[PDB]
RNA sequence: UAGCUGGUUCUCCCCGAAAUGACUUUAGGGUCAGCCUCAGGCGCUGACUGGGGCCUGUAGAGCACUGAUAGGGCUAGGGGGCCCACCAGCCUACCAAACCCUGUCAAACUCCGAAGGGUCCCAGGUGGAGCCUGGGAGUGAGGGCGCGAGCGAUAACGUCCGCGUCCGAGCGCGGGAACAACCGAGACCGCCAGCUAAGGCCCCCAAGUCUGGGCUAAGUGGUAAAGGAUGUGGCGCCGCGAAGACAGCCAGGAGGUUGGCUUAGAAGCAGCCAUCCUUUAAAGAGUGCGUAAUAGCUCACUGGUCGAGUGGCGCCGCGCCGAAAAUGA
RNA sequence: AGAGCGCAAGGGUAGAAGGGGGCCUGACUGCGAGGCCUGCAAGCCGAGCAGGGGCGAAAGCCGGGCCUAGUGAACCGGUGGU
RNA sequence: UCCCCCGUGCCCAUAGCGGCGUGGAACCACCCGUUCCCAUUCCGAACACGGAAGUGAAACGCGCCAGCGCCGAUGGUACUGGGCGGGCGACCGCCUGGGAGAGUAGGUCGGUGCGGGGG
């Protein structure tokens, strides 16, 4: 990344913008609850996704962490926290689309996304595709 | 750390509003630069202060490209 | 270019828009805050002969008569992106000389 | 502007200042109080903001 | 396709949904009317119907209008349609996203590749009479690392690409298993 | 001397606060301001409200600036290769600026932008309203709770700001078992009167073992999660079915082929890829177990048996596991 | 308008506040209606008036730098005048 | 009363980028010349002066087209004064009043003052 040091905490209101639509691939993974997803949680799901089906197709990770996660070294109250301990996170709100595979069968995706679900803190759901876009 | 710092509040912005009677010289509105332009019977100072030159009522007139003007319609 | 024009606008009343042609030289006493011309003594497009400079002097005197008739006197001249020296000079020159 | 019977039933205790001042403008003292006022535009707005505290009647 | 529509007026928008009706509105260059379809009906209908084929709406007025959903407001928080538009056609040409059936076995899949696909549909100016269920895509000579653009599309008669003459259509990306995981874990 | 602690004596009557701001060798003290109360003045100006004008940059949304940013195309530059130094040309499932498209993020980004609030004019508004002058204080540790933010760990009866409230001072009264601030409700005194508020209406305990309609058999109720499971009920979708379905049952479950490559050894059953034909009512270039490897058991398939339903999927409610603590439950 | 506007950042700005040349010293004295901000003190804006002076043909502008930081009550004492 | 022009103010892009076409007697610009007023840190490019020919190319004025810029409803959401409910929490839902942004249909190569010249 790149920008500067620290950022506010902020609350996680309605599941508004934190939500989209299967923009790529065939299948997808949607969050049911709000939460800051850690960089490790992402890597955890990603590796587990590709490691399941070897030489798999293409995996799209729509979300992206950029919020500095603050934290203090087990002391008290001098200034703002050093943060960075857990690294970064992404404002994931219900409805959002974290992962979505492509160029692969339905069983591989059904299992891989299911697996990559446990790698994530939030209770999730898997959506097919339908045709819901925006046209005529 | 080394951060706790901030110059106290200058308390700027719109002082007088439209539909308000005013004397002669009343600082109608203080501003940072040119968020508002002068106008009919309305002068300004170094700090870009808007103030009446006559006696009357304040009025606002947006004009897109030109900007937002403010003036006082005389009457007695 | 019209900085000068805007300077006079806020100044007061009775502007004197001196728009000159390469051969003509018009002149109007427009009052802002309403947009209305008063004494509009044209030049070549009016009656005068053919001598831009001397024609200017007279057309200026033309404003004077018509103006002094309506009870006006505020010499709110309007350079109108023009250097004061030649044609436009004689304009306010003759107009103010009487 | 027909009459407007308004009876107080919900104690203002615990509600914001403005609401309290409303029942003062309407002249409402104790609980279960009667008070017949006109139906003027302003008087409406005040009885409206406290509708959850009183039961309005069209007389 | 068909669809049983009705006229709206004052029925509460939210309370309407709870019953079983999907709110919506038809309109065109001159028309404008509050309508509302049925959830279950519209669902199965719009499933195949989507936004490529035309669907006439049978109003109680016996009027058969050749409409097609110009837009849909998908509800956040677990996907589900909230609102639906219905652009009515006539005879003047009209733009719209037409389907795209990519057919063939790209050289990419041979050397172990990935079925990339950009525009699964393309907007194109076209007369109302023309209703191509789809357009043939000659994707086959496409090898890994290659791609296909809009300037290389096969257009049927009486139609034009209402898009940029260079836009992409699809591609062929590689896998990403062990070679990347092992290499990336150390190279990062 | 004590800007510190402790004490400060009779009665009834009206009103009635603060625990904030600014400066302080100031922080548990003061000065002015704010909030309380008298006295004398002024008299619809008060709080709150209707209508109208004006100001502003948040929730939200957005990507037009500043930046970040996933994937593709195009493309300057760097690296590797074909190739020869006459130094270019070409490829490059490579690193990758700029530009376009697809898709996003932001307190210190904003093309956009409410509910609302602030203020002036017009009108209701007679209240322990308000404005002016002067006497008198106390107050300058505040706390919960709700909402919006920061800090914290999206910990704390935590902390620090804003808007409001209650305790403070209403530890007076009812409910919540008991409990300052949660819900009701503002106590001048008297009555062996009646209606009601919250919450209740089997007993301790006042009031219906009241009425109709369902859900749950766990003592859930009597309140713990990711995750897990033919627990039970209700709605919608799709497949097979009396031209014979689901399950079990009777037999077969075959050739090339010991599918190609590979392999000490893979023979549908260690590892990689290809990805037919015959017979037939049926048997697939083959699912599980076994074996060094074959042999052997199995499913889908077909037929007979058999005879009325059956399987999968999604959604709504209650419930189960997940669940281990110290004197007696 | 993404530059510039001496120096931080913001609001502003080419319909100049930005770059150049000419003349020149209002980087005046004596005042100050009426205001913003405000507990106090302090800070900030300022039309218009008089004397007198600069640039301009003139209408007119000038009581220091586009602007918001570049500062210190009182006391005690120094130097020049009245 | 009506049409085309010159000036000049108003609405502040639905009035512009652009592609094409039109207009010259009259208005306007360009064009001739540099002696005089005046000037370019160098140039009569511009600022200035005395004015015949030629042109309407440049620029400007007037029309046409929607490829870009721009304006953009309707319906439904997001959010929210005020009132109320559910969870352990992160939070979620209902009544009333209010209500964008985005996107879709669509709309635009401008309207309008006063004075003046010509028919
Ligand atoms: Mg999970
Ligand atoms: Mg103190
Ligand atoms: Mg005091
Ligand atoms: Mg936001
Ligand atoms: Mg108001
Ligand atoms: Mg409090
Ligand atoms: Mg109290
Ligand atoms: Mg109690
Ligand atoms: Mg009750
Ligand atoms: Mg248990
Ligand atoms: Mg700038
Ligand atoms: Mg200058
Ligand atoms: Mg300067
Ligand atoms: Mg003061
Ligand atoms: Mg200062
Ligand atoms: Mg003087
Ligand atoms: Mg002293
Ligand atoms: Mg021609
Ligand atoms: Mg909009």
């Amino acid at each position: 990344r790149m920008k500067y040091r620290k950022q506010q905490r902020g609350r996680l209101k309605g599941a508004t913008k934190g939500g989209d639509y299967v923009a790529f691939g065939d299948f997808g993974l949607v969050a049911l609850e709000p939460a800051w997803i850690t960089a490790q949680q992402i890597e955890a799901a990603r590796v587990a996704m590709v490691r399941h089906f070897r030489r798999g197709g293409k995996i799209f990770i729509r979300i992206f962490p950029d919020k500095p996660y603050t934290k203090k070294p087990l002391e008290v109250r001098m200034g703002k926290g050093k943060g960075n301990v857990e690294g970064y996170v992404a404002v994931v709100k219900p409805g959002r689309v974290m992962f979505e595979v492509a160029g692969v069968t339905e069983e591989q995706a059904m299992e891989a996304l299911r697996i990559a679900g446990h790698k994530l803190p939030i209770k999730t759901k898997i959506v097919r595709r339908d045709a819901y876009d925006e046209a005529q | 750390t080394k951060n706790g710092r901030d110059s106290q509040a200058k308390r700027l912005g719109v002082k007088r509003y439209e539909g308000q009677v005013v004397r002669a010289g009343n600082i109608l509105v203080r501003q940072r630069g040119t968020r508002f332009k002068p106008g009919k019977n309305v002068g300004m100072g170094r700090d870009f202060t808007l103030f009446a030159l006559v006696d009357g009522v304040v009025e606002f007139q947006d004009r897109g490209r030109l900007g937002r003007y403010v003036h006082v319609r005389p009457l007695a | 270019k019209f900085r000068v024009r805007n300077r006079i606008k806020r100044t007061g009343r009775l502007r004197l828009s001196v728009f000159r042609s390469l051969k003509h030289i018009y002149a109007q006493i427009i009052d802002d805050e309403k947009g209305v011309t008063l004494v509009s003594a044209s030049s070549l497009a009016l009656k005068l002969k053919g001598n831009k400079t001397e024609v200017a002097r007279q057309v200026g005197r033309a404003l004077a008569e018509k103006a002094l008739a309506l009870g006006i006197k505020q010499v709110a001249f309007d350079r109108g992106p023009y250097k004061y020296h030649g044609r436009v000079k004689a304009l306010a020159e003759g107009a103010r000389e009487g | 502007m027909p009459r407007l019977k308004v009876k107080l039933v919900k104690s203002p205790i615990g509600y914001p200042k403005d609401q309290k001042a409303a029942l003062k403008a309407l002249g409402l003292r104790r609980l279960q109080q009667e008070r017949v006022l006109e139906d003027t535009p302003a008087i409406r707005g005040n009885v409206e903001k406290v509708a959850h505290l009183v039961r309005v009647e069209v007389v | 396709y068909r669809l049983k529509a009705y006229y709206r007026e004052g029925e509460k928008p939210s309370a309407l949904r709870r019953a079983g009706k999907l709110p919506g509105v038809m309109y065109n260059r001159h028309l404008n009317r509050k309508v509302y379809v049925d959830l279950v009906e519209f669902d199965k209908v719009f499933r195949q119907a989507s936004i490529h084929h035309v669907i006439v709406l049978e109003l109680p007025d016996g009027q058969s209008l050749p409409t097609l959903v110009r837009q849909v407001n998908l509800d956040k928080r677990r996907r589900r349609p909230e609102h639906v538009d219905f652009f009515v056609l006539s005879d003047e040409p009209v733009e719209m996203y037409v389907p795209l059936r990519f057919v063939g076995t790209p050289a990419g899949v041979r050397a172990g590749g990935v079925l990339q696909e950009i525009h699964r549909d393309i907007l194109v100016k076209v007369s109302p009479r023309n209703i191509p269920e789809f357009i043939e895509v000659d994707v086959s000579g496409l090898e890994i690392g290659d791609s296909l653009h809009a300037s290389d599309l096969k257009l049927p008669p009486g139609v034009e690409l209402a898009v940029s003459p260079e836009e992409t259509i699809a591609a062929v990306v590689p896998p990403e298993d062990v070679e990347k995981l092992a290499e990336e874990a150390a190279a990062e």
